[PDB]
């Protein structure tokens, strides 16, 4: 919450924690980018370096909660992440 | 000879990191409690937050290194707190260099 | 290390060979007692013969082989009175000849090192003063200067005429007299400079440069300075691989220029070799099999065509790939400059106007005009990629539409008026004048290139990307299994490392094919055809050429010469056509036996399909082409079958 504790927060994150990919996040991921691949007919054009954009962040989110792999809300929040940049 | 090649970490403070692990509520106050300054924009704070906290920065056998960072862009009226937030990602971070 | 004995040894050498007239030195130097030659050439194999010949017969060796490897530059100035020491008499400051050396080859050398291909960044440092056989391109070349060696000055008051050496890049003009009767007075007299007694040397410098394949990984290859003396000043041209073998103060003494079946045979012997190669290059991207194989084909080359009349045609294709964003793009360009060998990466804009074209440019060192060259020259025969291709400008246009008609670029400016070759290929990569494309506009209009441009292009790629719910699951699936690791996935084919197809695109472009008759009356009659539908609506674009022919002819060599054959069947030729027509075919997104096939086909539903996928299943396993039965197919429609 405080300014000494979130630096600490990071950097044990940085060090211990590598995030693996799971079944349930990989599924939820490609229906999102070819959903999306929508945007291209009405307001923003997507690239295939996306793809590899929108599994970073799950990564992060997955790290934030330090999770050994990641889960399928870390789909759903770099989704909603991505709804609320692109429109 | 050359050899080519940080705050201290105790035992009380892993015990709270430990403890503040499991509750799924914690991204939320983490992204709104960087900055109170700022009122609003907390999906923007959000992605700043997943931002400092970094990648994986995997490494391919025998080919190309793969790309673990990520980066932002943030556009607008100039009437809000975007120069006022590079000093707070800057006093706050592990390392960072504003130009 | 003694001189007295060497000096000897090598006084011995010159009178006593006999194992390649007669005694060839001294008949060489009878030649240049003849005034016929100014170039001495001293080899290390008849060093390594005589020594064998000393060695065998009990005597001392005294080994030259490893003392001339190092110091050369005292061995050249002490051999050198040694020659000079016996000359015979002529029957038609004194030099009238030049020294030069020439090391041993690998071939000597395993039979009973010295020479070794070095790079320039395994020069080390330590090896200033050995004798090194560099190997690389060269892009800077000066012109043919005479520099002097020993400077000449008479005097008219005593006569004797003095000879001062100068061995740095400048000197002073020595006005105080030093002769040996202006000691001793009390006059010390002007004296004069001679132009004419003074030797003079035909001096140059170059700049040698590292190698692309022998360059680590990451790194620029980095030049290096020779600088070249007498008769060899011409044995230089700009634009060519060169191995250089000379002292390291370069003072450059010798010039010249350009498991494994193993390796091609498990290759061969899979099965479907060419699908193989094509699948194999590039799997970080998903299908696009058509636009790689062109590519595979782009990179194979093809057959350069000699009239021997004194006219050169081009052996060579040149590929755009026009498309809209999303899909990649410089993966592909990236890919096809890391597998084939010197393809340089380029870009739009920047010192691109500098980068494609010679620039003069003072020189600090020697203090001088030199000619800088650009993207064109160091990639001489191979792969030259454009990125970003209608972000350039005219001048860049206009240098890149002369190589892409014929090899040979001539500039004419303040600077020079010469001329140039560079057998390149073209890769292109575009993007349309608003992005993407627009199926509202012409492709004439969607595309800003000229008719001219695209007119000399034989195959231009429309990789447009369509959204749909079924193809798209496929690369999102493939880009997640690249990004989770970087394993391909799990098909029956194992993708082939850059050693073995580069071993075998070098092996197939010896092969020379030959087209036959069966296959000129294909080629003609689908010419004349394809010029007749060509020869002017809405979803129109150009029309038929000679060269697009031409290129259909190279692209039939190319696939003759990737299945290592002599002759040009008619399986290229249908293949090549398919490709060109599939090619632009994405906007859109022996007959009788053929006909009793048809019947047999029809002997199981009763149907009259228009496109066949299984109906052609049964005719490959006969014997006839793909091309017999697309005829059965429109002839037969006037049966209304």
């Amino acid at each position: 919450v405080t300014i000494p504790f979130l630096r600490k927060y990071v950097q044990y994150a940085k060090e211990r924690v590598i995030p693996q990919l799971t079944q349930e996040a990989i599924n939820v991921i490609v229906k999102n980018y070819t959903d999306l691949r929508d945007d291209n007919t009405k307001k923003s054009p997507i690239t295939a370096r996306t793809l590899e954009t929108l599994i970073r962040l799950a990564t992060a989110h997955a790290k934030v909660r330090l999770s050994k792999t990641v889960n399928k809300v870390d789909a759903k929040v770099a989704a909603n992440l991505l709804r609320f940049a692109l429109l | 000879t050359v050899y080519p090649l940080r705050q201290m970490l105790t035992d009380f403070d892993i015990r709270n990191i430990n403890k503040l692990s499991k509750k799924k509520d914690i991204f939320d106050i983490l992204s709104q409690s960087l900055a109170p300054s700022i009122y609003g924009h907390d999906h923007i704070k959000k992605a700043i937050l997943l931002m400092l906290m970094g990648g994986v920065e995997k490494n391919l056998e025998n080919g190309s290194h793969l790309r673990g960072d990520i980066n932002i862009l943030m556009v607008g009226d100039p009437s809000t707190a975007k120069s006022q937030l590079l000093r707070f990602v800057l006093n706050t971070a592990s390392l960072a260099i504003a130009t | 290390v003694d001189y007295n004995n060497l000096f000897n040894e090598i006084t011995d050498f010159l009178v006593t060979f006999k194992q390649d007239k007669g005694p060839k030195y001294m008949a060489m130097l009878q030649k240049v007692a003849n005034r016929e030659l100014n170039s001495v050439i001293i080899d290390l194999d008849d060093i390594l013969q005589y020594q064998n010949e000393k060695f065998l017969q009990g005597t001392q060796a005294d080994d030259l082989v490893s003392a001339i490897q190092q110091n050369a530059n005292h061995f050249t100035e002490l051999f050198c009175r040694a020659i000079d020491n016996n000359m015979p008499l002529p029957t038609k400051l004194t030099r009238r000849y030049f020294l030069y050396f020439k090391p041993l080859s690998q071939n000597c050398a395993r039979r009973y090192i010295s020479s070794k291909p070095l790079s320039v960044r395994q020069i080390k440092g330590d090896f200033l003063g050995q004798l090194i056989t560099v190997r690389g391109i060269i892009t800077r070349v000066s012109d043919v200067k005479p520099a002097v060696e020993v400077i000449a000055y008479t005097c008219d008051q005593c006569g004797y005429e003095v000879f001062q050496e100068v061995n740095s890049r400048t000197f002073t003009p020595l006005s105080e007299c030093t002769s040996e009767e202006c000691s001793q007075n009390q006059t010390k007299g002007q004296l004069f400079m001679s132009t004419r007694a003074s030797k003079f040397s035909a001096f140059q410098e170059c700049k040698i440069q590292e190698l692309s394949q022998q360059v680590p990984v990451g790194h620029i290859p980095r030049s290096l300075n020779i600088h070249v003396n007498g008769t060899l000043v011409r044995s230089l041209s700009p634009g060519d691989i060169v191995d250089v073998t000379g002292i390291f103060l370069l003072e450059a003494q010798f010039v010249r220029q350009h498991d494994v079946e193993e390796r091609v045979m498990e290759l061969i012997t899979s099965g479907d070799v060419y699908n193989r190669l094509a699948k194999s290059i590039a799997p970080e991207i998903y299908g696009n099999l058509d636009v790689k194989k062109a590519l595979l084909l782009l990179l194979v080359g093809g057959v350069d065509k000699r009239v021997g009349d004194g006219m050169k045609i081009r052996g060579d294709i040149n590929v755009c790939l026009m498309g809209d964003p999303g899909v990649a793009k410089s993966q592909l360009l990236k890919a096809i400059c890391k597998i084939s060998p010197r393809g340089v990466y380029t870009t739009g804009k920047g010192s691109s106007g500098v980068g494609l074209t010679a620039a003069v440019m003072k020189d600090p060192v020697t203090d001088e005009m030199i000619l800088e060259g650009g993207a064109l020259v160091l990639a001489d025969n191979g792969i030259c990629c454009i990125d970003e291709f209608d972000k350039m400008d005219e001048s860049d246009r206009t240098a890149i539409h002369e190589v892409m008609e014929q090899q040979t670029i001539s500039i004419s400016k303040a600077g020079i008026n010469t001329t140039l070759n560079a057998r390149t290929s073209i890769l292109a990569a575009a993007n349309p004048l608003y992005g993407r494309y627009n199926p509202r506009l012409s492709p004439l209009d969607n595309i800003n290139l000229p008719a001219a441009l695209l007119s000399r292009f034989d195959i231009l790629f429309l990789m447009l990307d369509i959204p749909s719910r079924d193809d798209d699951e496929k690369l999102a699936e493939h880009v997640t299994y690249v990004h989770m690791h970087n394993k391909q996935p799990d098909l029956d084919f194992t993708p082939v490392e850059p050693s073995k197809m580069r071993e075998y695109i070098a092996y197939a472009k010896t092969k020379r094919p030959v087209m036959s008759e069966a296959v000129n009356d294909y080629v003609v009659q689908a010419y004349i055809r394809l010029r007749q539908d060509s020869k002017d609506s809405k979803f129109s674009f150009g029309q038929a050429t000679p060269r697009t022919l031409l290129g259909i002819i190279r692209l039939s060599q190319a696939l003759a010469k990737l299945r290592l054959a002599d002759m040009v069947d008619i399986d290229d030729v249908e293949e090549a056509l398919r490709l060109v027509r599939v090619s632009k075919e994405s906007l859109y997104q022996p007959t009788t036996k053929i006909f009793t096939i048809i019947k047999k086909m029809l002997q199981e539903t009763g149907k009259n399909t228009l496109s066949y996928e299984n109906i052609v299943k049964t005719v490959r396993l006969r014997g006839f082409t793909m091309l017999q039965l697309s005829n059965c197919i429109q002839e037969y429609s006037y049966l209304n079958v």
